[PDB]
């Protein structure tokens, strides 16, 4: 109804909080497709720079919880192309990284990778659980490895 | 037998391989309804496959295992076109497989030498019957331990070559059908670690 | 009691364990068909295993969790002859 209003900042708070509860619950490509639409609606802006900033390592963390690594890959290559600021980005190395941890299904270097990322960027809850699903997505990959 | 059949084009939507049953017979996972079933079909020109019939897979969605996709540069939900493939229309007399070549690869690693016969046997035992091109990626399980092969190069011979003329290929475009008498080479896998 | 039994051999697949349960309780989980309850079998007369009932796998398979496969060197699918054992003789 914000969009319907014409009101950008409204709507993109509530398409925050909402691609965020349902990614929290395990419902990642809605998620990652409400962050698609958060990044197209606040791109171009230079007040929302850094909100985009976090949008594209949002949508590839979703994607990757959804077992998709091409989907985070494309993801993490459009927020190079397209947003100059996130190109230079930690939120971009921790998305690469993270895309090549789950490449290589090395769990240690994924827990390190985000061991450096709370080093000097504490980390949300939000991106622990997913983090933490991506790891145990690893494990249930484990799993089916017998 | 091909004497008969379609090679419509037909637009299928890649999707998560259905259990890893289908993932280890190397076969494209496909409706019913879509395609018949052990039948060869060629997707972008390129890519050869065996159907599979899977009643989970609706119709309009094809069906890949993590492999085959990594393999075609697929992503999940990702159209492509997909034709029936017919080798001895195709390749007409290099149909069969003189020498095939396979990277074989493994935290759970083993140093021991591993004799190349029994991977051949039960590679082939898996697989028989199916066309392959060099460069595809397969999930295989072998004395409980999992293995990704990597088919390197393939030599296409026709069925009546005493002497292998055809130049071992590494190009996508020569196929053949696996076979007992088959040259079959391994070497190390994608992870170095298999010796 | 294992007195008396059916030794004659069976042709049997090689199949993931039926869950972690069946694999923890160390016992060739077999159909009621197959052969009887808690009884010792052997397989290629090297390796033995204690019958259990299950319902789960149909009677001409027999089930294995990866320790087991690891054993025997075996592969998924593949096929092995059973027969009844008897430690005491």
């Amino acid at each position: 109804w914000y969009a319907q209003d014409q009101s950008v900042a409204l709507s993109n708070k509530c398409f925050i909080k909402c691609a965020d509860l349902k990614a929290l619950d395990g419902q990642y490509i809605e998620a990652s497709d409400i962050y698609s639409k958060l990044i197209k609606s606040s791109m171009g802006n230079r007040l929302s720079q850094w909100s985009l900033k976090d949008y594209f390592l949002k949508k590839g963390l979703c994607q990757l919880a959804a077992t998709d690594a091409v989907a985070a890959a494309r993801t993490l290559q459009e927020g190079q192309s397209e947003d100059p600021n996130f190109a230079d980005s930690r939120e971009s190395n921790f998305l690469k990284s993270l895309i090549d941890a789950v490449n290589e299904g090395d769990s240690e270097q994924l827990s390190e990778h985000c061991k450096e990322f709370d080093n000097f960027m504490r980390l949300d809850k939000w991106k622990i659980t997913i983090l933490n699903k991506i790891k145990e997505s690893i494990q249930q990959q484990e799993d089916d490895l017998l | 037998d091909m004497t008969n059949m379609d090679t419509r084009t037909r637009h299928l939507k890649v999707s998560n391989c259905p259990n890893n049953s289908y993932a280890l017979a190397n076969v494209a996972a496909v409706s019913p309804n879509d395609f018949p079933n052990n039948i060869y079909i060629i997707i972008d020109n390129l890519f050869v496959f065996t159907t599979r019939h899977s009643n989970d897979i609706p119709p309009g969605t094809i069906g890949f295992n993590g492999n085959q996709r990594t393999w075609g540069g697929w992503s999940l939900n990702q159209d492509v076109q997909a034709k029936a493939f017919d080798l001895f229309k195709y390749s007409g007399k290099q149909s069969y497989l003189g020498s095939i070549d396979i990277d074989i690869s493994f935290g759970k690693a083993v140093s021991t030498v591993f004799d190349q016969d029994e991977l051949a046997k039960q590679f082939v035992r898996c697989y028989e019957s199916q066309i392959f091109s060099p460069t595809q990626y397969l999930i295989m399980e072998f004395q409980g331990h999992f293995f990704d092969l990597k088919i390197r190069n393939v030599q296409a011979i026709d069925l009546g070559d005493i002497e292998p003329t055809s130049a071992v290929a590494t190009g996508i475009e020569t196929k053949g059908i696996l076979t007992k008498q088959t040259q079959i080479n391994f070497f190390k896998g994608r992870d170095g670690l298999v010796n």
